[PDB]
């Protein structure tokens, strides 16, 4: 039994853009979730529908780890029942979410002195995402009555915006890395267990 | 589990910082970190400003902060603005497993600009007169501060009888509204040259007049 | 979007009961606890209790124990608050509020949520006095109600009891320039209010203006057409 590759998710060199959030399937391993919940370096650690101190007792078919970067002020949107540009247009948790939301300030990794333009989020969308939906499209968004038909213009917008993270930003405008753990139980051998 | 104690009122000037206290007991505010603060504007449902002592929900400005020491929680509003004028309520979990609100605090933002009332006067409708009644309706809005005197006249003489006037009520833009109604018989209405609603606000007066047709 | 839509204002005699509904939409109803908070006119907020729709568990303030019943109908995503043996001191706006989901922290301790969405409120008035539906009269536009490009017209909502009365214009199509004034309480014990709307003066010949008066305590609605006078 390998120990689960949590370092792979949490210590990855670069994170996904929130609009193109990464998902990793975890399987066939032992998870000491204590490595996460006993860490003092996470600024957000919130579990819905389950206590993280009970996870070491349990077995799952698979564990999913979604990861991305957003700004500090937006971490609040990564929870059931939220609204705003992130929850509505980028990463949506369902109302009946069971899992953990873990975040930490990543200014030292992700901000860059001239601005990191490489982290993006969707600013405009026709409708809200469904829970766990991912939209990587890049069609021009019609904000007014006249159609754009593929052409950028006034009230005809490119749908994404760049964060521009700089180390001198206020903390709410600094980058945070986020991992969301969800749990899948199926009719199969449980491939992910704690020490039980 | 008894209403938490808050000052009845606080006032500050724009740009200033103010603090609203909320004093409970070891069974509630002092017993848990589950203190919230809600803002309530006139005629509106309350709105969450602060939860868990110091966290803000998305959309609430960082001008709002919270803290707690012993049995007393504190809401602080920095960079005070006109739009912060509202009632504020603290809210806490209790050892009974129930939740309890504080008594509330009315926040006044001082130094707001004097604003003169707009006055509209309507005479009795044909329909009402045909029903053998008559009501003059004097509608008074957008004044600041919230104190007016309303006088009625029949021709040039004061009328006291049949007058009903509201207390001023706070509008959403922080200004005030009020109305005054004069009840007459159709005979009275028809037997004078005119009636007037005269509104005095900060020593200046706006008077509207209507006459029978 | 999350919506909580409550039942209309009610009037009740002392000793009667009232059942207020709160109809949820725009989210998974069973995932969030609902609370009832009330507020007597001009007074503070008061927490009454909560229901968890997923397990049908309830918890009430000691003050209401034995007299409040909170229920839920998952087939219509509706929460109900039934308050029995009413007295004058139960006169209040009753709100339903959704509690955002709570969570477990790192150490395994539970943290409750907070109120993230609210119903519009339901005024329940408890009185021995008789209910009275309003008489509605038009407040026609005229030269002493014009401010040039715009003119003022309205409806007088006379002699009703109890509160409240709501007024819309053109079935909610007309919202700009609408000011509904708080009511006066007359020495008769009956209320009157007025609603006025400011509109383009050139529209007066051509656009129809109807005020939609709603007095739910008497189950009365009046739609009154307001026209320029003849003279
Ligand atoms: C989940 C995981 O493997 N976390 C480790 C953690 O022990 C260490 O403190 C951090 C420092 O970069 O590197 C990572």
């Amino acid at each position: 039994t390998n120990l689960c590759p949590f370092g792979e998710v949490f210590n990855a060199t670069r994170f996904a853009s929130v609009y193109a959030w990464n998902r990793k399937r975890i399987s066939n391993c032992v998870a000491d979730y204590s490595v996460l919940y006993n860490s003092a370096s996470f600024s957000t650690f919130k579990c819905y529908g389950v206590s993280p101190t009970k996870l070491n007792d349990l077995c799952f078919t698979n564990v999913y780890a979604d990861s991305f970067v957003i700004r500090g002020d937006e971490v609040r949107q990564i929870a059931p029942g939220q609204t705003g540009k992130i929850a509505d247009y980028n990463y949506k948790l369902p109302d009946d979410f069971t899992g953990c939301v873990i975040a930490w300030n990543s200014n030292n990794l992700d901000s860059k002195v001239g601005g990191n333009y490489n982290y993006l989020y969707r600013l405009f969308r026709k409708s809200n995402l469904k829970p766990f939906e991912r939209d990587i499209s890049t069609e021009i968004y019609q904000a007014g009555s006249t159609p754009c038909n593929g052409v950028e213009g006034f009230n005809c917008y490119f749908p994404l915006q760049s964060y521009g993270f700089q180390p001198t930003n206020g903390v709410g405008y600094q980058p945070y890395r986020v991992v969301v753990l969800s749990f899948e139980l199926l009719h199969a051998p449980a491939t992910v267990c704690g020490p039980k | 589990q008894s209403v938490l104690t808050q000052p009845a009122s606080v006032s500050g000037s724009p740009g200033q910082s103010i603090t609203i206290s909320c004093t409970g007991t070891s069974s509630d505010v002092g017993g848990y970190n589950f203190v919230s603060w809600y803002q309530q504007h006139p005629g509106k449902a309350p709105k969450l400003m602060i939860y868990e002592v110091s966290d803000r929900p998305s959309g609430v400005s960082s001008r709002f902060s919270g803290s707690k020491s012993g049995n007393t929680a504190s809401l602080t509003i920095s960079g005070l603005q006109a739009e912060d004028e509202a009632d504020y309520y603290c809210f806490s979990y209790t050892t009974s497993t129930t939740w309890v609100f504080g008594g509330g605090t009315k926040l006044t933002v001082l130094g707001q600009p004097k604003a003169a009332p707009s006055v509209t006067l309507f005479p009795p409708s044909s329909e009402e007169l045909q029903a053998n009644k008559a009501t003059l309706v004097c509608l008074i809005s957008d004044f600041y501060p919230g104190a007016v005197t309303v006088a009625w006249k029949a021709d040039s003489s004061p009328v006291k009888a049949g007058v009903e006037t509201t207390t001023p009520s706070k509008q959403s833009n922080n200004k005030y509204a009020a109305s005054s109604y004069l009840s007459l018989t159709p005979e009275q209405w028809k037997s004078h040259r005119s009636y007037s609603c005269q509104v005095t606000h900060e020593g200046s007066t706006v008077e509207k007049t209507v006459a029978p047709t | 979007q999350v919506q909580l839509v409550q039942s209309g204002a009610e009037v009740k005699k002392p000793g009667a009961s009232v059942k207020v509904s709160c109809k949820a939409s725009g989210y998974i109803f069973t995932s969030y606890s609902m609370h009832w908070v009330r507020q007597a006119p001009g007074q503070g907020l008061e927490w009454m209790g909560t229901i968890k729709p997923s397990d049908d568990s309830t918890n009430y303030a000691q003050k209401f124990q034995g007299r409040v019943s909170m229920t839920r109908d998952t087939s219509t995503s509706t929460v109900y608050m039934e308050l029995s043996s009413l007295r004058y001191e139960d006169t209040a706006v009753y709100y339903c509020a959704r509690e955002a989901r709570g969570y477990y922290d790192r150490s395994g301790y539970y943290h409750p949520g907070y109120f993230d969405y609210w119903g519009q409120g339901t005024l329940v008035t408890v009185s021995s006095a008789s209910t009275k539906g309003p008489s509605v009269f038009p407040l026609a536009p005229s030269s002493k109600s014009t401010s040039g490009g715009t003119a003022a017209l309205g409806c007088l909502v006379k002699d009703y009891f109890p509160e409240p009365v709501t007024v819309s214009w053109n079935s909610g199509a007309l919202t700009s320039g609408v000011h509904t004034f708080p009511a006066v309480l007359q020495s008769s014990g009956l209320y009157s209010l007025s609603s006025v709307v400011t509109v383009p003066s050139s529209s007066l010949g051509t656009q129809t203006y109807i005020c939609n008066v709603n007095h739910k305590p008497s189950n009365t609605k009046v739609d009154k057409k307001v026209e320029p006078k003849s003279c």
